[PDB]
């Protein structure tokens, strides 16, 4: 079934499987492939995958990554994604020293609030909006990517898994163990990115859950961010979720009035 | 507040509308199957809602797996022999959606009775997978319900529950319910539940949000008034032990009003 792939580079592991860059020999279109194993004998399909495959065929946005087809093997199932040349964590990392300029930061927080209000408009939370899950091309688009976490919610919200989004980038809701959270926990995350953009560096690193909680606890009781962007960031970073701006109130603030597409700022 | 999500609530009504159409399973479907029959899924469906019980799973899960089955047989000819097996790798496959610690699938064999092996289950699993093509996120009546709910004033916990009671009912029959949409039938279930307990008909603010009056539901309306009706007499009886619990308020064991009183302009009527 894989015989038109060619595969080129392992390119990392996420939430579950393991991605290969890969090219079509047919089209020459260059892919990122998922390979997930299964378990035929045990646990079969795993959840993740069960979660990421129905609502990623439902997602269809520039700000989603897409999914091209689902290769369904025996003992094998191989997810076939467009490729992004970079993930914003490594672009970060590459910008240690540079920075990253202004509109090209305003530019991945504009696209990253349409991407999640796409996602909250259809009734998914993603709950792993780290840098490492989103990516970005050489056009200037930046996406969501890896949706093993994600869950379809109901309205009102029921109680869900507590252990989802990692340390760094989890709601205050969540470290305090409320029994419900919402949509605000992905605009928590994304206030985080925000300000990781800014400065390339976590803005609350924890060792722990206690030193996690200390850490915010410290800040809100980013220096070259303009009036604007330090408005719209204490909305995306409100401790009470219902205070806490949404992803559609955030795409309407003051900052993003002269929005752009610039290109990467490096390859 | 949020947990509402006011921003999106209209969004993903409009969706879960626009989804209910494309996740409808096939109205006549039955009368294409050879070697099964409405019966053997009534017994198949009321087997799920004692599993769902036995491992105290949601509502959801239930709904989820009986759409699963639903849109399995629709494009799957099954024999009698092997329809456990798909409802089983139904609420497998709605377990592992839903459910924030689903059983092992060790158990899902356990409650069959081993009439089917592991493999049998996980290969079902595979195979309902790929008929439905991951496309699991299905609209249920449970989520238009959930919905609906938020449009006490205020909540009635007894309404809540024998709205999810009629609700569940409707999954046991594919005649009639087969024909109406999750909307429809919960729009229907919701009016009959605030009617028995209050008195209360159904609210123009969900006549304003869903396009459905009193006048459009009819036709539901009547089929589910007369399936509660008879409900003590039904062949299956997994959903009434099931409402008759604390849990749901002791809802299954309320009196049906024997007329809706809906209008009727003629004299003789
Ligand atoms: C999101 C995490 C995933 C695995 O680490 N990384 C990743 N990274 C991607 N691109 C960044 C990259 C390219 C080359 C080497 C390393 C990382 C990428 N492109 C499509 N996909 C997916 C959605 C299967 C991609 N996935």
């Amino acid at each position: 079934s894989m015989e038109n792939f060619q595969k080129v580079e392992k390119i990392g592991e996420g939430t579950y499987g393991v991605v290969y860059k890969a090219r079509n020999k047919l089209t020459g279109e260059v892919v990122a492939l998922k390979k997930i194993r299964l378990d035929t004998e045990t646990e079969g399909v795993p959840s993740t995958a069960i979660r990421e495959i129905s609502l990623l065929k439902e997602l269809n946005h520039p700000n989603i990554v897409k999914l091209l087809d689902v290769i369904h093997t025996e003992n094998k199932l191989y997810l076939v994604f467009e490729f992004l040349h970079q993930d914003l964590k490594k672009f970060m990392d590459a910008s240690a020293l540079t920075g990253i300029p202004l509109p090209l930061i305003k530019s991945y927080l504009f696209q990253l609030l349409q991407g999640l209000a796409f996602c909250h408009s259809h009734r998914v939370l993603h709950r792993d909006l780290k840098p490492q899950n989103l990516l970005i091309n050489t056009e200037g688009a930046i996406k969501l990517a890896d949706f093993g976490l994600a869950r379809a919610f109901g309205v009102p919200v029921r109680t869900y898994t507590h252990e989802v989004v990692t340390l760094w980038y989890r709601a205050p809701e969540i470290l305090l163990g409320c029994k419900y959270y919402s949509t605000a926990v992905d605009i928590w995350s994304l206030g985080c990115i925000f300000a990781e953009m800014v400065t390339r560096r976590a803005l609350f690193p924890g060792d722990s859950e206690i030193d996690q909680l200390f850490r915010i606890f410290r800040t809100l009781g980013v220096p070259p961010l303009d009036e604007d962007g330090r408005s719209l960031l204490s909305q995306m970073l409100h401790y009470d979720p219902n205070k806490r701006i949404s992803a559609k109130a955030a795409l309407a603030h003051p900052f993003f009035q002269d929005v752009t597409k610039p290109v990467p700022h490096l390859r | 507040s949020v947990n509402e999500v006011p921003d999106y609530h209209e969004d993903i009504h409009t969706y879960l509308r626009e989804m209910e159409v494309k996740c409808k399973p096939k109205v006549g479907y039955m009368k294409k199957q050879p070697d099964i029959t409405n019966s053997m899924r009534a017994i198949l469906v009321d087997w799920l809602v004692e599993v769902g019980e036995e491992y105290k799973l949601q509502n959801e899960t239930l709904h989820l797996a009986v759409n699963y089955i639903d849109r399995f047989l629709s494009s799957m000819s099954v024999l009698r022999g092997k329809l456990q097996l798909v409802g089983t790798a139904a609420m497998l496959l709605a377990s592992k959606f839903e459910e924030i610690y689903p059983p092992e699938v060790a158990e899902f064999v356990y409650i069959t009775d081993d009439t089917y092996t592991k493999k049998q289950v996980l290969r079902m699993e595979h195979l309902v997978l790929k008929v439905l093509a991951f496309d699991l996120a299905a609209p249920t009546i449970n989520q238009f319900l959930t919905q609906y709910f938020l449009h006490q004033q205020p909540a009635n916990c007894k309404v809540e529950s024998l709205a999810m009671f009629l609700g569940e009912l409707s999954l046991i029959d594919a005649d009639p319910y087969l024909k109406y949409l999750p909307s429809v039938i919960a729009a229907a279930a919701f009016h009959l539940a605030l009617y028995t307990v209050t008195g209360q008909s159904w609210p123009e603010s969900l006549v304003q949000k869903t396009g459905y009056t009193l006048e459009t539901l009819k036709p539901c309306l009547l089929d589910l008034h007369q399936t509660y009706l008879r409900a003590p007499q039904h062949a299956q009886q997994s959903i009434r032990e099931k409402y008759k619990n604390s849990k749901y308020h002791g809802v299954s064991l309320l009196n049906p009003p024997e007329t809706l009183n809906v209008h009727h302009h003629h004299h003789h009527h």
